[PDB]
């Protein structure tokens, strides 16, 4: 093993270009927040944290269930991976309704990307990162029914591992969201 | 010896250049004919199922001999007509292989070398080998 | 007909149309566009449109005809 | 790849440094303070080059020298199997006519056009991800 | 109890019947396993449909343009004037249970109808199946095709609402109207007097619920009657000859098939009959001669034909005290198109000038002229479909809407002779793929870099193979040639385990194994019968 994986090396280079697209989000989020005269987030939105906490702890169980897929993989172990890969599909798809539950919640009290600067960024941003989460969770499914259509070569393990290389970043980008957006505000 | 440029790679194939604005290719015929007699070439031979092949250059003495010297060199000379001119030498010789054999080129041989003489006599050396590759293509036939 | 050379599996089906064929369709197709321009309509880019397509159609023809013609195409 | 690290590194801390003197020079000195715009895309501007830069040196300090990497190397140094290349595909057409697809359904919003056009694109990119995969029709 | 019961009734049967012979005759009838020879299952299994949830519609329906007021459960349409046959099928839809749902299905079961003759003829067309001995089949198809296409029309103009009755009066009756010397004739024969008469309703349900149905049946049964004793054709390969069927006998493996495609087509109709809201009737309203809509159009397979009428340029001729309207033009169209779809096999016999017996298809590729010739006839006909849709596409991709006419006028001349082109050249090319494969085998894809520097991507011959290496050319037979590795057996057996835990390595191994001799040993047995035939 005398050479670098250039599947990883492109995925490490488009993650960077996506986490340049997240910068424009927050570049969106940070101002019209400046704008906020001291009400931030303003009236009548109320940032339940209590339900925001349980999806980010479920979100960076789901990155770990995925390291341990990689783990399995990078062995030869295809069977291994499938489990821990099926766990971290079923942990994000548990993250997506729990962020659809929270969007649910904050527009039937009037939260509404049409109703305020405030709904307008939380939600462009809140949901692009869900767009990718979905993204994600495709490839998941994707990568599982390639590893089933074959026998388990180093190239599988190099697919499992990129898409466990874009799981990260997803889990990041979300830390970083919920840092700025529920703790900072 | 190699020329200005010109080398032995480590694949066996010669990695020649060009001075910039120079030809790697100066026939001395232009550029429209040329494509008349590679045209006519590349249709006769289909027509004829025999590779045909136009040469120009010295015979020395006994030009028969000569020619079948040069037949050797092309690709499948035992299917293949070749029409050898020495402008210089004003020699024209027709040469066909072992399978080109009384596939109608008996008679369209010294017909090719009427019509190539003819076409020649006015000074034209392109258009008489593009009517001799015509009508020799004309004559033989498919095996 | 046509040979194997300039399309593969010419002994497989029918793979050749008479150049005659296409001239004339394209003609007449030029012809059909002109037609079109008299009408109940009252506007004129279309008629443009109209004018350069068929320009376009029998300028292919022409081109085509006249290289088949210098045996440029053979 | 000691050198491309080492470009990505110089890039990081360039940035890094274009980052917080914008972001001071402008905390004072600007009308509404820091500017929350160029400061943020500065910012992850040196996230970019810091991730693929840390990546490739983790890559490069755990990897043996490559022949690419070494001055004065032969070309048989080189000789063996390179990797996989796809020889030729028509997936790529597809998969841009679906995500131009998607793109117009979004840009006149027609929700069923952008529905389609995702559903084509996951079918798309299903077909180019699988293309090298698929066994034999078991019959 | 089952077995003797069984040898007890084959007794009674072949003792009172003997159909042994036949019977067993029909059983072991080979039929090719291609997946586009089910297409025309496909337009059977949803005639069926069409067949039982019509004879439920029969039950409810009554076909009378008399005069009531509805006085119904639907609120928006309470106290207004409509016709019977309206009033009923509004009962239909709300006063039955399940009769919205069958309405669906069976409008649904229509379109599938429609569009699989479509594709099942395309099929037809571009892989051959029309030569001799089968042009007469051919003829039958395209009757059944034009046959189709009318009954879906008088179908959906049974419930007389607004946009059926549109329709019923710019196609039935202005075209009708408007022939010459006959037409006005035909008109007053057909409508029983002018075009709001009384006995067009019932007429069309008489011509839709039993006449056409019956002569649809008839020739569908002589269709499938043809393709059961003039054997089907078949794709070259390996063990495919002129003389031979190869596949998979009628019992069990076709039977079983075919009734699984079966179920699986009546769930497919079945769930868009749930989940797919077809012909609205109570937003349309009752027709009424004075009022219209602004998307008025017919069924899918019809809108070619408002389309003919959209794009043609308004050209009259006024001879002598007559007029020959726009109109008349589009009723030679629709000939036109008929006339040429019915005798296209002996039009192809006429040029080509090929009266063989035919019964090895012939891939499209490998037809250019004709392929290119298809490609022509579809993309006008999608064209006229989109033209009679460009009232719609220009609301929603904002278009002037001359703008879409004009596009459509120049494009059903410039389009088809663009896909002409570009099909031609296209088959053409695919021959050339082919024909590299040949020469030079299979393009694995791995790259490799020779000691002194030279590229070179493994080839994998597919014959033999000269004295250092170099494939030994093949001869194209005609039929599909490998191109990817991975369908070749390259890396094919993963786990034999679940999808999530494993099996003992000792059944991994009695599997990969089994599975390894039993590809061989097919493989084998079909070179030895195809070295056998030759
Ligand atoms: C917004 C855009 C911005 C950028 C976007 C992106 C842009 C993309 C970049 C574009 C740049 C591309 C440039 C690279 C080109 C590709 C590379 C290449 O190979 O080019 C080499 C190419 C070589 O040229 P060539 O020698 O002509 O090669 C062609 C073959 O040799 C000769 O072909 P052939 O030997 O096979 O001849 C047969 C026939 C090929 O066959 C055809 O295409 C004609 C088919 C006609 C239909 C057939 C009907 C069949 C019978 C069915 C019955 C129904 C009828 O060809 C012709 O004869 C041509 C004339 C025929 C025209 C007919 C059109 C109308 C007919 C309509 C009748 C049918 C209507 C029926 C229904 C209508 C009513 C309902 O060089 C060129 O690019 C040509 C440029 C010269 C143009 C100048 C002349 C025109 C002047 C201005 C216009
Ligand atoms: C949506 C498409 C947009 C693109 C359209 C392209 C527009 C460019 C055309 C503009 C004018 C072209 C100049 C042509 C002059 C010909 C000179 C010449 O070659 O003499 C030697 C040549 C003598 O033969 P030769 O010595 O044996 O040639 C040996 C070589 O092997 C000969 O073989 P060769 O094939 O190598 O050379 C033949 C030569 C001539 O081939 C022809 O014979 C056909 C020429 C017809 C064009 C005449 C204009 C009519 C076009 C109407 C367009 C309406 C707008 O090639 C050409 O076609 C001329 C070059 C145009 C090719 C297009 C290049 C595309 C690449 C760039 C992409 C985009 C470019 C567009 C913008 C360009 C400027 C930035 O003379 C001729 O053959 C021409 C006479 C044959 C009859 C031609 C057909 C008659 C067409 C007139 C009827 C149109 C009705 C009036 C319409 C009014 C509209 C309002
Ligand atoms: C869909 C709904 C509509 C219904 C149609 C459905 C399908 C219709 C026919 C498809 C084939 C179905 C299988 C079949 O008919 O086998 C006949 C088969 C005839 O045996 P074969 O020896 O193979 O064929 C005799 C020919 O000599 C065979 O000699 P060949 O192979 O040399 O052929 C000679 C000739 C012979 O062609 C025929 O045999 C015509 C038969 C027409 C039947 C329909 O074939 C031709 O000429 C080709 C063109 C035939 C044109 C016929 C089309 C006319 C329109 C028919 C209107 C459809 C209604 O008869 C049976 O096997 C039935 C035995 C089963 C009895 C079960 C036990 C009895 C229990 C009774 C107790 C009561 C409870
Ligand atoms: C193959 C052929 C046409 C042979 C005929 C021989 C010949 C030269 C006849 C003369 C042609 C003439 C004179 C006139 C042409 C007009 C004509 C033939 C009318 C009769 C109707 C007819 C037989 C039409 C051809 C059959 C046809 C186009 C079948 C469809 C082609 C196939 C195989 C499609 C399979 C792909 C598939 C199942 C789904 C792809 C999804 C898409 C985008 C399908 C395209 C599409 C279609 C096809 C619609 O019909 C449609 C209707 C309303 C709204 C939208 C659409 C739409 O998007
Ligand atoms: C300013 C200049 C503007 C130019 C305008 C028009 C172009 C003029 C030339 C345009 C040519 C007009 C005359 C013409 O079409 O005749 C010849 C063809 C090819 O024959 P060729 O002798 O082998 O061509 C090679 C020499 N090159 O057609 C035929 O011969 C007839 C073949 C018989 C086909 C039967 C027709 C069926 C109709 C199908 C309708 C769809
Ligand atoms: C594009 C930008 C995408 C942003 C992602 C955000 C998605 C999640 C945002 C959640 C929406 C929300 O919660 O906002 C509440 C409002 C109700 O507002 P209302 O009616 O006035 O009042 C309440 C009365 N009922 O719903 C809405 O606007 C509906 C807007 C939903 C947008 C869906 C995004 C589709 C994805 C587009 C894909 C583009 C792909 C490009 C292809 C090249
Ligand atoms: C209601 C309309 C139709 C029905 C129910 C139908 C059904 C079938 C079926 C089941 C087959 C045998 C299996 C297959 O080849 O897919 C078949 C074959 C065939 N069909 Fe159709 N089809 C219809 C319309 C058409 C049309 C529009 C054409 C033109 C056509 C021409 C043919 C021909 C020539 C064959 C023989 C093909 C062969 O033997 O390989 N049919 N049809
Ligand atoms: C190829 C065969 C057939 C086709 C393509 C066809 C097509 C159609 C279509 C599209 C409709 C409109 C449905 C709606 O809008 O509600 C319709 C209505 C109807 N069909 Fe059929 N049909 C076929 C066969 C039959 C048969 C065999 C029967 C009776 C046994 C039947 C009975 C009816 C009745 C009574 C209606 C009017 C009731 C209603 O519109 O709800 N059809 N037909
Ligand atoms: C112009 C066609 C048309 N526009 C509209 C506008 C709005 C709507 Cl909602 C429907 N459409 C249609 C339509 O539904 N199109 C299908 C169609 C059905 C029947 C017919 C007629 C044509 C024959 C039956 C009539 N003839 S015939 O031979 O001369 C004679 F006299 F009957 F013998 C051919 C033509 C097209
Ligand atoms: C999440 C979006 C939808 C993605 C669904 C992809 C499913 C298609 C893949 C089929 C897997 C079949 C593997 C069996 C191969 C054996 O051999």
């Amino acid at each position: 093993l005398n050479r670098p994986n250039m599947v990883s090396v492109g995925t490490i280079v488009w993650l960077s270009s996506e986490l340049m697209f997240f910068a424009g989000l927050f570049a969106m989020y940070f101002t019209a927040r400046a704008q906020a005269g001291g009400a931030w987030p303003p009236e009548p939105t109320e940032l339940n944290l209590a339900l925001a906490v349980p999806v980010t702890l479920v979100l960076i169980a789901s990155s770990f269930t995925c390291q341990m897929g990689v783990f399995a993989a990078e062995r030869g172990d295809v069977f291994g991976l499938r489990r821990w890969y099926v766990i971290t599909f079923l942990m994000g798809l548990f993250f997506v309704l729990g962020q659809g539950y929270e969007y649910i919640h904050l527009v039937e009290h009037g939260t509404t990307i049409p109703g305020s600067a405030y709904g307008s960024v939380f939600y462009l941003a809140t949901g692009f990162h869900g767009l990718h989460v979905i993204g994600g969770l495709v490839a998941f499914v994707l990568l599982l029914a390639r590893t089933k259509m074959s026998k388990f070569t180093p190239a599988q393990a190099t697919a499992a591992i990129v898409v466990s290389y874009y799981w990260h970043f997803v889990d990041i980008v979300w830390i970083a969201l919920f840092a700025t957006i529920y703790f900072v505000r | 010896d190699l020329p200005y440029g010109s080398a032995l790679t480590s694949s066996g194939r010669i990695s020649a250049v060009t001075e910039p604005g120079e030809l790697s290719v100066h026939y001395p015929f232009p550029t429209m004919d040329l494509v008349v007699l590679d045209d006519a070439l590349k249709y006769g031979s289909r027509a004829a199922k025999a590779r045909f092949a136009v040469y120009i250059g010295p015979l020395g003495a006994d030009t028969a001999a000569t020619a079948r010297e040069i037949l050797a060199n092309v690709p499948t000379p035992e299917n293949a007509v070749l029409l050898a001119v020495s402008p210089d030498q004003r020699a024209i010789e027709v040469v066909y292989g072992a399978d080109v054999k009384g596939r109608g080129i008996e008679s369209a041989a010294p017909l090719g070398v009427s019509a190539a003489a003819a076409s020649f006599k006015e000074g034209n050396l392109i258009d008489g080998l593009i009517s001799a590759v015509r009508v020799m293509s004309a004559g033989v036939s498919p095996a | 007909g046509v040979d194997v050379e300039d399309v593969p599996s010419a002994e497989w089906g029918w793979s050749h149309m008479p150049i005659g064929v296409m001239h004339i369709g394209g003609l007449l197709s030029a012809a059909f566009l002109l037609v079109m321009m008299r009408g109940n309509h009252v506007g004129h880019v279309e008629d443009w449109f109209l004018i350069g397509f068929a320009a376009v159609i029998v300028a292919l023809v022409g081109r085509n005809w006249w290289l088949r013609r210098r045996g440029w195409i053979r | 790849m000691h050198i491309e690290a080492r470009l990505f590194e110089i890039l990081t801390a360039f940035f890094a440094l274009a980052a917080v003197v914008y972001a001071v020079l402008t905390a004072m000195f600007a009308t509404g303070g820091v500017e929350w715009a160029g400061t943020t895309a500065l910012v992850l501007t040196t996230g970019l080059t810091l991730i693929t830069g840390t990546f490739f040196r983790f890559v490069a300090r755990r990897l043996d020298t490559r022949p690419e990497d070494y001055e004065d190397a032969e070309i048989s140094d080189g000789a063996g199997e390179l990797g996989f290349f796809a020889p030729h595909s028509w997936w790529p057409i597809l998969i841009s006519l679906s995500f131009s697809t998607a793109a117009v359904g979004a840009a006149l919003w027609l929700p069923w056009l952008i529905a389609a056009g995702v559903a084509f694109v996951i079918t798309s990119v299903c077909g180019l991800v699988f293309e090298y995969y698929w066994g034999p029709e078991k019959h | 109890d089952f077995a003797k019961l069984a040898a007890a009734q084959g007794d009674a049967i072949d003792s009172r019947y003997h159909p042994s012979a036949a019977v067993r005759r029909q059983l072991n009838k080979v039929f090719p396993t291609h997946w586009s020879f089910l297409l025309g299952e496909i337009a059977l299994y949803s005639f069926i449909i069409l067949l039982l949830t019509g004879v439920w519609l029969t039950l409810f329906f009554d076909p009378s343009m008399a005069h009531v007021t509805y006085d119904g459960v639907y609120q928006p349409l309470r106290g207004v004037q409509m016709s019977r046959a309206y009033e009923t099928a509004l009962d239909i839809s709300f006063e039955v249970r399940g009769g919205l749902f069958v309405r669906q299905v069976h409008h649904w079961a229509a379109l599938m109808f429609a569009a699989s003759i479509m594709v099942h003829l395309a099929r037809i067309f571009f892989t051959g199946a029309f030569r001799r001995p089968r042009e007469a089949n051919w003829v039958i198809g395209s009757l059944l095709l034009i046959l189709a296409m009318f009954e879906g029309y008088f179908g959906y103009s049974l419930p007389d609402d607004l946009l059926s009755g549109t329709g019923i009066r710019a196609a039935l009756s202005g075209i009708t109207m408007g022939m010459p010397v006959i037409g006005t004739w035909l008109h007053w024969a057909l409508f029983g007097g002018d075009f709001p008469g009384e006995i067009l309703i019932p007429r069309l349900y008489a011509l839709h619920i039993l006449l056409i149905p019956g002569i649809i049946l008839a020739l569908i049964g002589a269709h499938l009657a043809l393709v059961w004793f003039q054997k089907h054709t078949q794709f070259p390969g390996p063990g495919r000859t002129e003389t031979n069927v190869v596949g998979v006998r009628v019992m069990p493996v076709f039977a079983v098939k075919s009734g699984a495609f079966f179920a699986m087509i009546t769930g497919v109709l079945g769930l868009m009959g749930g989940l797919l809201t077809i012909n609205p009737i109570w937003n349309l309203g009752p027709y009424k001669p004075s009022q219209v809509s602004a998307g008025s159009q017919p069924d899918f397979y019809m809108m070619w034909t408002e389309g003919l009428a959209r794009l043609w340029p308004a050209w009259e001729f006024y001879p002598f005290g007559h007029t020959i309207p726009q109109g008349v033009w589009v009723a030679v169209g629709m000939g036109l198109v008929f006339a040429l779809l019915i005798a296209y096999p002996f039009i192809e016999k006429k040029v080509t000038g090929d009266d063989a017996h035919h019964n090895l298809l012939q891939r499209p590729r490998d037809v250019p002229v004709r392929t290119a010739i298809g490609s022509m006839a579809i993309a006008l006909y999608l064209l006229l479909t989109f033209a009679c849709m460009n009232d719609i596409i220009a609301l929603k991709f904002h278009i002037s809407l001359n703008a879409t006419t004009w596009i459509g006028r120049i494009g059903m001349v410039v389009l088809p002779a663009i896909v002409y082109f570009v099909a031609y050249r296209w088959a053409i090319s695919l021959q050339r793929s082919d024909r590299e494969v040949l020469e030079h085998g299979v393009e694995t894809g791995i790259i490799k870099r020779l000691p002194h520097g030279a590229y070179v991507e493994l080839h994998q011959p597919l014959g033999p193979v000269d004295e250092h290496g170099h494939p030994i050319p093949l001869e194209y037979a005609g039929a599909p040639l490998p191109k990817r590795m991975n369908k070749l057996g390259s890396g094919g057996a993963p786990g034999t385990g679940s999808f999530l835990f494993p099996d003992p390595a000792v059944e991994h191994e009695a599997l990969t194994e089994a599975a390894h001799a039993s590809e061989h040993k097919s493989l084998t047995a079909l070179k030895e019968h195809q070295d056998r035939i030759h």
